């Protein structure tokens, strides 16, 4: 029930990644990946599974509502992948370590409500670990589109990236952006600049309207697989920074 | 449509067995093959002319050209001794599922389908068969009844779509038999009224492959052990 | 026939038809065969991805009025499901994770006031296509290039093999289509999601698809690449496609 | 050329990849390799050739001419390559067949005159087959630029793609567009849409003027190499569709 | 002013040795030379196309070369089966006699084309030969008649385009022979009127390669077994 624009505020924040964190010294990393389990008997270790990062930022109490108008975002520590001297398997005899490479996913969202998500599984029979929130009573229909699998991204380090996507049939009050690049040898390509901004206004010129004076930010930044000397592989993630410009917007009630 | 099979073939162990299936321009149609051992569920061994299902050995191969489809079994073992049937499906036909006359092969030397309701019945009387399916979401599967009368081949009886919305009968039973389905209980029904002596047979429950609409596909890819109806 | 403009949204998720070799492998094809001679190639029906289509009924209208499709929002659903490298996939090397889905892919959608119109072209005209599928009829060597005899309406779901049919650019006056084919063993799948992107369906004259019999047609093929099992066998993997279509009332004569 | 005074013409142009026999139409003969530059007589059915068509336009007769304003074009049969079950070598044991991949060339041209072409050879001493029209009296300069090698795309299955390129020194009544992507493992990337149109108008707002009421369409769509179970490689091509909007122009 | 190809009349070779057959021509290196093997009472076989290209089924021992004024057929590791007649051949699109055959070399150590209508006739009489082609779409193929008179070489007689639109004849038969084709029946015709004794020969039907326009290519890539006409 939106009126004219009323003034302006910035919120700056970073979301640390949830790649699994198999031990403290492997923060930003997943547990080593298992392989070749049958679809009948697949119990992944919780620390093997990257999850979506999310947080709810409280806004000034202020009818008026906070309207998110722009976002500046980048992935933090992209240069840390130039360490080829520690942990990585040598590309060949006398050579340097193997760069992180392979499947990656880069996603963020800004909304006046929890990001709304749809469930889809590679394997509906996957036994997901206690502590994670995955599609409930999944069927073979869950390997394609099953409209029963709706969730709110309402908990950090809980929703496995592999089970959930932003739901394009909802998120009236959220903007989301994601790219998936799959493959063994996909080179990670990441750009940084403090000159880029993303407008959050819709076709009617209205950005996300923050309900309960609350801004929601969400992200997944899986950069690719790290290959140890042993040949084992781990996901590597990086934090995402957000700067969000909000304005006061008048609404009826 | 008519499918002609030589009644019998004899083969030494290690040799090759060739079973022909004759049909007017059968090369223009998808032929499937079934192995049937006495008192056992038929097994699909070839689909669409030459495709082997998972678990069927490389020795088994299929061919289809002009007027003849051919099942070839190489390096023949004792276990290969069975009846072999070819089968086609014409969506646009009065009798849409057709079996071959069958071939007796002599060598010289998960999903469950459980049928019930078979027994003994007065001529002119009534009997209802059930098939309890296990480990499949039933509305995604066209289901079929196929019978074998004493000393005769496999005869397709009736077919129903996954939704329950498409039903086909062989002329023999049209007006007397009724195929129905309860997807909530995953159960297939055959209501047999006005029973005849020609209806004495083992009644097999035959699953078609998974289909997103439960449509008819013309393939019986899994069978129950059967139920005896004696009149 | 089309006069002055006189609003509705329709939403749909269209499931893929990759072959579905059994319930547990829904969204996959049967394992691919290889090295068949052109002269004796009978693919199993479950080996062959098909185009997805559906006809969405619109509000009954009634100088007659028709629904005019003006914009579409569409994305592929479940792209993140390919981050499961723990189940079924062959290890990339000893002690390593499973192989990501990769290889040839095709991403296509269409919105129209009529069934999508398609043209037939075959790798191998002598291919014996399976009963249940609808493929070019009485094909010749000319069918391996352009043979104008192979015209079809995408008028049945899970029936028209992707490998035999393309959108016909010589027709589809009342449909907008978009497709990308990327072929190769090691093609990385690249898929974007955002609820901020829209595609305008209006033509050079500012007229969108006009819905005959208050029916909207949506069509899609989203083959994402090949899944490699531990055995080394390969299967197509597909994902569903979401459509949100904005329509307006349009006046037309007789 | 004076002020403007509508018609559409549609065409499918079939590819000329060599056609080693009827059953392999759209393909070439297996590729030969390691031939010395001094002793190379390639078979015609090994060499892809440029496709051309002259579409007769309505007789118009301060004379009026047909002016091509727009072109809609796409490659036809891009989904035929999802067939990995016939002819192709397994990518590995138990696997499917090798996708068509490799060096590719995608070109189209619309004009009111035959497409003018320039000749460059990899080997000037190549003995090109009878039936083919290749650079005449070729010298070493034919491996770089020799201005003597001018031709008109004026016959189908005649002009070898590997010997001819569109002449940027000419083609004033022709608009041309091509992309070469070379490499062993180059992924074929092809797009289809009925929403895209290319304007054929120049800096003065004049498109191709059709001479002799004749519109010329030209194409080369090599999609990459088909590796057979043998290891033999053949070229694979697809047809190209044209829809051209013309208007009457005073001249 | 019609092109001449010179071949040594005979060559002798021991088993395992190499046989070399020359084909002389004014600047033959500037033309595409094809080679045919011909065993008595058999269809000629094309063994080399465009100077050095081996058709599928021809062994690596068979090689072709062409430079300056001499084209050369080389057969290495010679077998008994290599004993036959060998002909070179060129094609000049812009010439009165566009198919020129060589004089032949005696070497001492699917698609079907079926000819009919051969027989015995009074000199001055008439005869029509037919060629029934099988397994090809006929309008895509330039077709040819080639004859061999007793103790003479292969002589090109007549050529026709796939459409039926490009008639070519040797001076010898000009105005007495007419070549025709019915692509609906996939049949080639040779109407021979005003017959002479010089016309006594086996008449071979010769297919050119598939062409999208059925153009002349200058290559006889498949032959029939022949039909004899005695006059």
């Amino acid at each position: 029930e939106v009126l004219e624009v009323k003034a302006i505020t910035e919120v700056e924040c970073f979301l640390n990644p949830e790649m699994g964190d198999p031990d403290e010294n492997l923060r930003g990393f997943s547990l080593k990946l298992s392989a070749e389990n049958d679809f009948s008997s697949d119990s992944p270790e919780r620390k093997m599974l990257p999850c979506y990062s999310t947080a709810r930022i409280p806004l000034p109490n202020l009818l008026l509502m906070w309207e998110a108008v722009t976002v500046q975002t980048e992935v933090i520590g992209i240069t840390s992948m130039l360490n080829l001297h520690a942990g990585s398997q040598k590309v060949h005899e006398h050579g340097g370590g193997k760069p992180i490479q392979g499947s990656n996913f880069h996603f963020f969202a800004v909304g006046g409500d929890p990001l709304e998500m749809q469930g889809v599984l590679m394997n509906y029979r996957t036994k997901y670990p206690d502590g994670t929130i995955t599609p409930k009573n999944p069927t073979a229909q869950s390997q394609v589109m099953n409209t029963d699998h709706k969730a709110y991204l309402d908990k950090n380090n809980a929703y496995p990236v592999e089970c959930w996507v932003p739901d394009p049939s909802r998120n009236e009050n959220t903007r989301y952006f994601g790219t998936f690049t799959g493959g063994e040898n996909v080179p990670p390509v990441l750009h940084v600049t403090n000159t880029a901004t993303t407008v959050l206004l819709d076709e009617q010129g209205v950005g996300p309207l923050c309900k309960a004076d609350s801004l929601y930010v969400s992200a997944a930044d899986i950069c690719g697989l790290f290959t140890n000397s042993s040949g084992t592989q781990q996901w590597r993630g990086l934090a995402r920074y957000f700067k969000i410009r909000l304005r006061k917007r008048s609404v009826k009630n | 449509y008519v499918l002609t099979q030589p009644p019998s073939v004899s083969v030494a162990p290690g040799k090759t067995a060739r079973i022909t299936c004759g049909g007017n321009n059968i090369g223009s149609r998808s032929v499937h093959w079934y192995q049937h051992k006495p008192g056992q569920a038929p097994v699909m061994i070839i689909s669409y002319d030459m495709n082997r299902p998972s678990g069927i050995p490389e020795r088994v191969s299929g061919s289809n050209y002009g007027n003849t489809a051919t099942l070839t079994i190489s390096r023949v073992e004792a276990g290969d001794e069975a009846d072999y049937y070819c089968q086609v499906w014409d969506s646009r036909s009065d009798h849409p599922y057709v079996f071959g006359t069958g071939t007796r092969v002599t060598v010289l030397g998960e999903v469950q389908l459980v049928e019930s309701g078979g027994g003994l019945v007065k001529p002119g009387g009534s009997l209802r068969l059930s098939c309890a399916a296990s480990g499949i979401t039933f509305q995604y599967y066209a289901m079929n009844w196929v019978r074998q009368a004493p000393g005769k081949g496999l005869e397709w009886v009736s077919s129903i779509g996954g939704r329950g919305d498409t039903t086909y009968y062989t002329d023999s039973v049209k007006g007397r038999f009724t195929i129905s389905r309860d997807n909530s209980k995953s159960t297939l029904y055959l209501q047999m009224n006005s029973l005849r002596a020609e209806d004495t047979a083992v009644y097999y429950c035959a699953k078609e492959p998974f289909d997103s609409s439960g449509d008819h596909r013309g393939v019986f890819d899994y069978w129950g052990q059967g139920t005896l109806v004696t009149v």
